[PDB]
């Protein structure tokens, strides 16, 4: 008003003003006049369905008015050949650019100003594109959500997908992260196909990531059958099925038509010694654990839990000073699995740092006693329910479980993990020992280890 | 032109602006500021001349009539002549201290260099600008002196074929000799201008107010923690001179040297050459003309003086050898068995006073050249002033000797006692 | 382009390419508080990463859009709605009953908050930002921060906005 | 399409031809 | 007072007239870096001055920020005057001085004129036309349309003595400056023949391309006719005062 | 959610860098009447109350 415009004019407050007063009135006590209303939480229902074509939709109903969680999942780096190679890393770079109905600068735009967040993560088999925020935002966040996560890549997208993955590839080599050498175990277990393609795409195939390979990449994988809608917080789950509806119906069904598939997933117990000169030498010996569909998996991640808080840190880091740091890896897929460990230490030392290792993992098999069986369930509840009480990732766990199980299993992870026993999890690793080991060494005088006879007649 | 490998700066504006708002000055004395009160004076100087030149019409005979009557019917115009003279003076003043105090500080270094010959070349410049200025004012001084350069131009020609009517037609102030030379004096002195931010510029490079190396690392920002200061020591200096001026000449006075300046070109044929005199700046080189009555002599010491005033950085510089320069000597050779000398490398300022007892005798002389005019009437018939000859030969041997500036003796000193403290401590 | 969004100290950011981590922190107390900006990133940015959170805040003593309000408050609202886990909650809440004596509710701040307009934020910031003290610390190479490293002229006009800036826009 | 633009867009015609027919009538004036 | 600060100072000891530490002072910052160690025995601080220098004042520091504020707003106050002063000196120089008006007093009589007659006289350097109207003419003049006029600003002044009132304009045609004719059949007043203008008898623009009347004449009648002081309009020219004293 | 164009945003700031600008108008204003103050005087009392017609008599 008139009043307002003078009293900005000249930068003094106005004292009678209600905003003024709201704006001014003192923390200890409420604001005179508001009194927001209260409310109890209620229990979670999860709905399913499907539409026409294969696309799927799951909603978690509200317990709480709070933000409004969206994602959309695609079975879609295992479904990455020589050819294309990096596709998935650089629409992970460039996931906010498309050129259909918004542009980049639009949706960046809704991001920021939704207040919420927008992310888009992918691993081996699967990726995800998640989003956070106000329900009466929804709506428009849900329309770049899909076409970000549906439409093909542009030129100009993949223009810029190309240097972004140079730069992340340069970062990578300079900061001798744990992905690179993930990516070097995994070549070595796979063998460059399927799940031994790298996450983060090879470097020679960089420059081919042109729109027409990503676009080949996108209509032979993203299919509608492969294709899950998840909502989080949603007050009905049929207005969050129109809302998707008015966006992914016009996808054609792929029912007729010669599918791509998958390749059932080889295991290959090879090995790899690389002459680094580096100051600090770094093993890593992984074996082939159980699918998503065996019961053990939760045994594992036991296991792991009985290494990553309890075991290992006393056994190997706290008596011997030379061990810079070692973990337990414990990866799942669809048709295989990896379980084993991944150590870092001393190159002056580095037979130490590997006999050492596999007497722990070998301990495992040995058996597990009851304190410390209890203490790892414990730590590994903790874990799973501090996951799960973001409403977020609970959303994308409910999502991979649908698409795993083809049911909601998170409900009762901790009924899972109470029913483990010593037993199991020890045969488990037992077993697992047997498996061909794969076995990647990288450090200063990895060229004097044992024999790989010698490491198999050891883990024996 | 692949010799010239490029410039120190590229005067643009853009990068103009960015270096002087981000320009850091080190904390200083009055001393280490008549390059400020130089420039300064420079611009106050062009703004001024800009406002006289729109009244001075170079016609010869039309202009002591025009700049009388134009300080009445016109106000401010007199102020502004006023201010230009006085402008004049105190660049000079300015322009000589600073001279001074840079010669002090032993600035001959390599590093100074670009420092100083920049600055030297502007210096130059700023001569022949108030030359031209001289001219412009058609009294009987400015007949003499036109008189006398182109007599100092035609030196160099043997006086043969009039190789100098292009600027001085027929040696006299008219029309034409006017005109060229009003024109000239005033691009020049907006040249001047031009020298003088590239000079200040260059100078940056290595500054210091200071022969001793402080070890400060801050600094002031220049535009106005170092700039209010310029400004507060150049209202301290004025005050100080409106003083002195205002107590050492009285209201009216006798037999001041402005009464050569009554005579007007053309108005007054006869000129009373009993009483000739420049002013004060110029006094030193009518002077040194007066001394030595030998034409192509003095023609040869006025240019002698101002190219070794030019080139102090190639004689007494380290020259890139770091000290290891044999230097040629006349009788130390026969002290010391030896045909050349190493240059000797303690030479600091504040501490050594064999180099303030020199610099001092050489500042002294040069005061007492400007102190008088010979008076040439006689000044040879009888005897003349012989402290004037020792003042011009020692101004002479100190720029150019280096037996007066890093002298070998200081050296030679410092090694006898370091070898033999060493030796009692071995 | 870093100019095509909503927010300025971004747009500031994006044009850095070795200024990495941004943070701004605010640290209240019983009887004080401190609120600033931690910068992060090569020194040859040192002089933009000292000046810059302080013409920003300046800047909006006089003029902030409509644009960074909403954006502020929308941030605002999915923080309050995003603290869904036991722990951190039950941190907030003791903090806020030892400081207040009271637990603040999600309705209450996003009241308080929203209320704010364009005037009132200037006014709050000329309040606490325009021509105000600093306290400044640099950790890390000072080659080229060393000359001027002292609270000079520059240091105290930098809190006023587009007076005094001069010395961020430069390198 | 904005009202003022189109406004700027026939004054920008017409102007020419307002000073044309102020041309005109000073003509018609000096005649007499 | 200033002599109560004066005797507090007087007894301050310090060292040679400086007021630096009598002893090795060492100062570690406790939330220094871990890598920093400790102070090694290098005397860097010989003054304490950074803490000496201290107007224990952190209450209330705006308070002294505007005194410092306020001290160089008087320090660039005094300089912005003198570059006033300058400035005002250089705009003076190129804006003129008029320092007197120079005299253009005139007498001319008009009594001998007969009435109802226009004579050309020269007035500083100009013709000028003095003209007499009678009370029929000028009753005629009125009433006469004023759409032939072309000057709503304009007007007419008419002198009152001689018993015919008397008028003078100046003779110099607003088109071009060339001399109108001086009597008109139709109307006894000024009528252009180079292009055409026509005027009345008032001086007016009655139906001429001329847009402006013929500048009237600054005149005072005395004398009953006999002493028309006749000046130019005096306008004001300052600074007016050449001398102080 | 409040999705303005960059054309507004330029705009309002190049409004509010504009209305922050005219503030010294009357700055330098002041400064050019101070100065030149009799230049001030000639204009009002030449031009807009031009000198009075009648002369004296002597
Ligand atoms: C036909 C008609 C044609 C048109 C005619 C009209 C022409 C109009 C021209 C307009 C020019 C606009 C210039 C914009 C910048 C001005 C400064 C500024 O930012 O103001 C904000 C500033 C805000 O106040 P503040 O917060 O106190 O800040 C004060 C500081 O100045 C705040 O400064 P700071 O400390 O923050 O930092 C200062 C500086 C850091 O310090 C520096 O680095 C200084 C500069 C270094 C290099 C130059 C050295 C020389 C210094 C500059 C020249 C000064 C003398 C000029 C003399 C001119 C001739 C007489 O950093 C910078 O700002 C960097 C940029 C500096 C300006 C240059 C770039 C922008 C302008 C030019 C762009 C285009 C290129 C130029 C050529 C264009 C040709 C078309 O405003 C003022 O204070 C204004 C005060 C005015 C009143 C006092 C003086 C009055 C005069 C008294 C004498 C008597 C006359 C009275 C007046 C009569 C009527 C006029
Ligand atoms: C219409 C305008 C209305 C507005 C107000 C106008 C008045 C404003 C006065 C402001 C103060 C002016 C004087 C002090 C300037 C410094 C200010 C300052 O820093 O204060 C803050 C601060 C004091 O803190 P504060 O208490 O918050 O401030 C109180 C105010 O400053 C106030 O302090 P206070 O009240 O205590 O001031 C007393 C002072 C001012 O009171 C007045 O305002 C009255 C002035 C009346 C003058 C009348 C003259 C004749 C015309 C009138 C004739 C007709 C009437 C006759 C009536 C007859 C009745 C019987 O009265 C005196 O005259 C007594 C001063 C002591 C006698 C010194 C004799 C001269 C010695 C010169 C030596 C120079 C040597 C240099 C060379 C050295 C090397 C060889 O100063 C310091 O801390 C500085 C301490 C360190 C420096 C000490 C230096 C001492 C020796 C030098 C003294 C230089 C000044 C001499 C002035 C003589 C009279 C003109
Ligand atoms: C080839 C050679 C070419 C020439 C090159 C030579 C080098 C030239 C270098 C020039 C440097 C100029 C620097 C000038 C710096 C100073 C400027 C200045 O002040 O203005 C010029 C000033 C002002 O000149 P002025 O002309 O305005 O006024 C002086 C008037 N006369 C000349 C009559 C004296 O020039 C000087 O006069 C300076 C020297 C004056 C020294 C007087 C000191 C007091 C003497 C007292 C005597 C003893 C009494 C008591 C005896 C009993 C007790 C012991
Ligand atoms: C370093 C600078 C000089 C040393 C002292 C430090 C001065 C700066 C500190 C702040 C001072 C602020 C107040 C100053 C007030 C002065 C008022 C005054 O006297 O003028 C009134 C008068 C006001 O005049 P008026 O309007 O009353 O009347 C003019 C008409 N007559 C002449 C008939 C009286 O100022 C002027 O009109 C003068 C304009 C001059 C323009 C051209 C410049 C000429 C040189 C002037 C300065 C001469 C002194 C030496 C300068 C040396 C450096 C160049
Ligand atoms: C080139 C960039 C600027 C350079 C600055 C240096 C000075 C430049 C002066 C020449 C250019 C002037 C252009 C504008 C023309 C109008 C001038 C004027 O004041 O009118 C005189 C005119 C003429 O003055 P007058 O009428 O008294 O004198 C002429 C008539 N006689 C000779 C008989 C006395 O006066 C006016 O009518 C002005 C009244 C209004 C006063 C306010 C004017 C504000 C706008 C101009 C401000 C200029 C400030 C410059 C400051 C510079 C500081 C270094
Ligand atoms: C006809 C004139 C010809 C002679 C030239 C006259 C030059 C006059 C210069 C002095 C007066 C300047 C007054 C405005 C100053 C604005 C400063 C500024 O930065 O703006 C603030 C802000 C910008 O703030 P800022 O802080 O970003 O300023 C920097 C601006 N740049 C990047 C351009 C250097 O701009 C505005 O919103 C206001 C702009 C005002 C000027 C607009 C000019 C164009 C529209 C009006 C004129 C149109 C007709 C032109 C003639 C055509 C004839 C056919
Ligand atoms: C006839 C003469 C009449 C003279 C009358 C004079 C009366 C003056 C009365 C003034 C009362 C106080 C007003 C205070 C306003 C404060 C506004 C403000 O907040 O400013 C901050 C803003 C800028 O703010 P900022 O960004 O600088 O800083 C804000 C400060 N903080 C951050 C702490 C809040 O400035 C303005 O608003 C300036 C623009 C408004 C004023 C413009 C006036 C233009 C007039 C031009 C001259 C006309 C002369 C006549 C011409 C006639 C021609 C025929
Ligand atoms: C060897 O011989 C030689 C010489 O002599 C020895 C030489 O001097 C030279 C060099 C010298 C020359 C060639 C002569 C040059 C002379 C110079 C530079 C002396 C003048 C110096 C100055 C600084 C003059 C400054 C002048 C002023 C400020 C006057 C200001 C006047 C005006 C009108 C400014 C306002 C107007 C404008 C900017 C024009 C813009 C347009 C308008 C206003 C339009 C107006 C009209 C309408 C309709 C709107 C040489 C090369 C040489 O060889
Ligand atoms: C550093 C710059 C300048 C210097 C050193 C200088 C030097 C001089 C000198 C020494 C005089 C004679 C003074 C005397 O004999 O008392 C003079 C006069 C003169 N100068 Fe300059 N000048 C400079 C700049 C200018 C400029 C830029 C102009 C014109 C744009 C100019 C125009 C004049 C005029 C017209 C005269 C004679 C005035 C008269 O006789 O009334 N000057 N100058
Ligand atoms: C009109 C002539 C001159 C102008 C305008 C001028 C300008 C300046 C300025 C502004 C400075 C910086 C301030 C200072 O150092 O005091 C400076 C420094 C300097 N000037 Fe000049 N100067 C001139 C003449 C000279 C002369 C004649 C010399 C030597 C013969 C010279 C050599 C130097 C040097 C070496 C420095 C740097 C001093 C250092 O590094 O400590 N200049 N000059
Ligand atoms: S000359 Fe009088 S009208 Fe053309």
């Amino acid at each position: 008003s008139v009043r307002k415009a003078f009293y900005d004019f000249i930068y003094k407050d106005d004292k009678s003003a209600e905003t003024y007063k709201v704006t001014t009135a003192d923390p200890r006590t409420p604001v005179q006049g508001f009194r927001g209303q209260t409310a109890e939480d209620v229990a979670a229902k999860y709905e399913v369905t499907k539409l026409a074509n294969g696309v799927t939709i799951i909603t978690e109903s509200q317990t709480f008015p709070s933000q409004v969680d969206m994602g959309i999942l695609l079975d879609v780096t295992r479904d990455e050949t020589n050819e294309t190679s990096g596709s998935l890393l650089s629409i992970k770079n460039t996931y906010l650019k498309t050129v259909l109905n918004t542009n980049e600068t639009i949706n960046y735009g809704v991001v920021q100003q939704s207040g919420g967040s927008f992310e888009m993560e992918y691993d081996q088999e699967t990726a995800y594109f998640k989003a956070n925020c106000l329900a009466h935002d929804a709506t428009d966040v849900f329309s770049m959500v899909a076409d970000c996560a549906l439409e093909p890549r542009s030129t100009v997208a993949a223009s810029v997908g190309v240097e972004k993955n140079q730069n992340t590839h340069k970062l990578e080599s300079y900061l001798k992260t744990g992905e690179l050498f993930n990516e070097s175990v995994f070549k070595t277990a796979y063998g460059l196909k399927g799940l031994g393609l790298p996450l983060k795409g090879l470097r020679g195939n960089v420059k081919n990531l042109s729109s027409y390979t990503l676009q080949k990449f996108q209509l032979e994988n993203i299919t509608p059958n492969r294709i899950f809608v998840c909502a989080a917080g949603v007050e009905s789950h049929q207005e969050f099925v129109d809302l998707v509806q008015t966006k992914l119906a016009q996808i054609p069904s792929a029912e007729g038509q010669k599918t791509h598939q998958r390749e059932k997933s080889e295991y290959l117990g090879g090995e790899v010694r690389n002459l680094t000169e580096e100051s600090n030498v770094t093993l890593a010996l992984l074996f082939q654990s159980v699918p998503w569909s065996s019961a053990d998996i939760v045994a594992f991640n036991v296991a792991a839990a009985l290494l990553n808080n309890l075991r290992l840190k006393k056994n190997l880091l706290q008596k011997y000073a030379y061990f810079d740091q070692a973990e337990a890896l414990n990866f799942h897929f669809t048709d295989s699995g990896l379980f084993g460990l991944r150590t870092s230490g001393s190159a002056d030392r580095a037979k130490d740092i590997l006999n050492h290792s596999i007497a722990e993992l070998k301990a495992i098999a040995s058996g597990v006693n009851a304190d410390e069986l209890l203490t790892a369930k414990a730590a590994l509840k903790n874990s799973v329910l501090s996951a799960l009480e973001r409403q977020t990732d609970r959303l994308e766990e409910t999502v991979k479980n649908v698409r795993t199980f083809n049911k909601i299993q998170h409900t009762d992870y901790v009924k899972q993990i109470d029913s483990v026993t010593a037993d199991q999890v020890a045969k488990a690793v037992a077993k697992v020992l047997t498996s061909n080991p794969t076995f990647v060494a990288q450090g200063s005088q990895v060229n004097a280890l044992p024999t790989y006879d010698a490491i198999r007649n050891l883990l024996k | 032109m692949e010799w010239n490998k490029g410039t120190y700066m590229s005067t643009s504006i853009k990068k103009i602006v960015q270096y002087f708002s981000v320009m850091t000055v080190s904390f200083h004395d009055i001393n280490s500021l008549f390059g400020f009160f130089t420039f300064l004076t420079i611009a106050s100087q062009l703004v001024s001349g800009t406002m006289l030149a729109f009244s001075l019409v170079p016609e010869p005979m039309l202009i002591p009539m025009v700049r009388e009557e134009e300080d009445v019917e016109d106000l401010y115009t007199d102020d502004f002549f006023w201010l230009h003279e006085r402008g004049v003076d105190m660049l000079f003043i300015f322009s000589y201290f600073h001279l001074f105090r840079k010669i002090y500080l032993n600035n001959f270094e390599y590093e100074q260099e670009a420092a100083w010959k920049s600055g030297v070349f502007t210096f130059l410049l700023f001569q022949v600008v108030v030359f031209l200025g001289l001219v412009l004012c058609c009294t009987h001084l400015s007949d003499i002196t036109l008189a006398i350069a182109a007599n100092l131009y035609d030196t160099f020609f043997a006086g043969k074929g009039k190789f100098y009517w292009w600027i001085f037609t027929s040696k006299e102030l008219n029309t034409d000799t006017i005109i060229r030379l009003a024109y000239l004096h005033y691009v020049l002195a907006f040249f001047l201008a031009y020298l003088g931010l590239i000079h200040g510029v260059d100078m940056h490079y290595d500054w210091k107010n200071e022969s001793s190396m402080d070890g400060l690392e801050t600094e002031m920002i220049w535009f106005d923690e170092a700039l209010s200061n310029e400004l507060g020591a150049m209202i301290e200096i004025i005050l100080i001179v409106m003083i002195v001026c205002f107590f050492m000449y009285p209201e009216p006075e006798a037999l001041s040297y402005e009464f050569f300046m009554w005579g007007d070109i053309g108005f007054i044929n006869d000129v009373r050459f009993l009483s000739v005199a420049p002013h004060w700046y110029f006094r030193p080189f009518m002077a040194w003309l007066t001394v030595c009555p030998f034409h192509k002599i003095g023609l040869f010491g006025l240019i002698y003086y101002f190219f070794i005033l030019f080139y102090q950085p190639v004689i007494h510089g380290t020259n890139e050898q770091n000290n290891y320069t044999k230097r040629n000597v006349a009788f130390v050779s026969f002290f010391i068995n030896r045909s050349d000398i190493m240059t000797p490398k303690y030479h600091s300022v504040e501490d050594n006073l064999l180099h303030q007892i020199t610099f001092w005798l050489f500042l002294c002389s040069a005061l007492y050249v400007t102190s008088y005019l010979p008076y040439g009437r006689f000044y040879n018939r009888i005897n003349g002033n012989y402290g004037t000859l020792w003042s011009f030969m020692y101004i002479f041997f100190y720029l150019g000797n280096s037996f007066l500036r890093r002298p070998l003796i200081t050296e030679l000193y410092l090694f006898n006692a370091f070898v033999k403290s060493k030796f009692l401590k071995k | 382009t870093s100019d095509r969004q909503y927010s300025l100290i971004h747009k500031e950011l994006g044009n850095l390419p070795d200024v990495t981590i941004h943070k701004t922190h605010y640290l209240p107390y019983s009887d004080t508080g401190l609120f600033g900006s931690y910068f992060y990133g090569n020194e040859i940015f040192g002089n933009q990463m000292l000046f810059l959170s302080q013409m920003i805040l300046s800047e909006y003593a006089s003029y902030i859009n409509q644009a960074e309000i909403y954006r502020a408050r929308a941030k605002y609202f999915n923080e309050l709605l995003a603290e869904q886990n036991s722990a951190d909650i039950a941190s907030s809440i003791a903090t806020q009953v030892t400081y207040l004596n009271r637990r603040v509710p999600r309705s209450e701040v996003a009241k308080r908050i929203s209320s704010l307009d364009s005037g009132l934020i200037n006014r709050a910031a000329t309040r606490w930002f325009w021509d105000k003290e600093l306290a400044i610390v640099t950790w890390g190479p000072s080659h080229g921060l060393i000359a001027g490293s002292h609270y000079n002229r520059s240091i105290k006009r930098s809190t006023l906005g587009w007076y005094g800036n001069t010395h961020y826009y430069i390198v | 399409a904005p009202v003022f633009l189109k406004a700027l867009r026939y004054v920008i015609y017409s102007y020419p031809l307002y000073v044309c027919y102020l041309i005109k009538q000073a003509q018609i004036n000096a005649q007499g | 007072g200033v002599l109560s600060e004066y005797n507090q100072r007087l007894s301050k000891k310090l060292h040679k007239g400086h007021l630096v530490e009598d002893k090795p002072t060492f100062f570690v910052t406790s939330s220094r870096p871990g890598n920093f160690g400790d102070h090694i025995d290098f005397k860097v601080n010989i003054d304490n001055w950074f803490d000496e220098n201290r107007v224990h004042n952190e209450h209330e520091t705006d308070i002294r920020r505007t005194q410092i504020y306020t001290l160089n707003a008087i320090y660039y106050g005094g300089l912005l005057s003198f570059a006033r002063l300058y400035a005002m000196g250089v705009i003076g120089r190129l804006n003129g001085w008029k320092r007197y008006e120079r005299d253009t007093y005139s007498e001319v009589d008009i009594g001998a004129l007969p009435p109802g007659e226009v004579m050309q006289m020269v007035w500083n350097g100009t013709p000028i036309f003095i003209r007499r109207l009678t009370s029929n003419e000028v009753k005629e003049e009125n009433e006469l349309p004023s759409n032939t006029l072309l000057d709503k600003d304009k007007e007419v002044i008419l002198s009152d003595a001689g018993n015919t009132k008397v008028i003078v304009v100046s003779a110099v045609c607003t088109h071009l400056g060339c001399i109108p004719i001086p009597y008109l059949g139709a109307y006894k007043g000024y009528v252009c023949i180079c292009h055409g203008s026509v005027y009345d008898k008032f001086a007016r623009v009655r139906q001429g391309p001329a847009l402006l009347n013929l500048p009237a004449i600054n005149n005072s009648i005395h004398d009953e006719g006999t002493l028309v002081c006749m000046e130019q309009l005096k306008f004001p020219h300052e600074p007016s005062q050449r001398f102080w004293a | 959610m409040y999705l303005p164009t960059f054309y507004k945003l330029f705009h309002e700031t190049n409004a509010f860098r504009l209305k922050r600008y005219v503030g010294y108008g009357p700055l330098l204003l002041t400064w050019s009447i101070w100065t030149l103050y009799p230049a001030l005087y000639n204009m009002i009392y030449s031009d807009f109350i031009p000198p009075e017609r009648g002369v004296p008599k002597r």
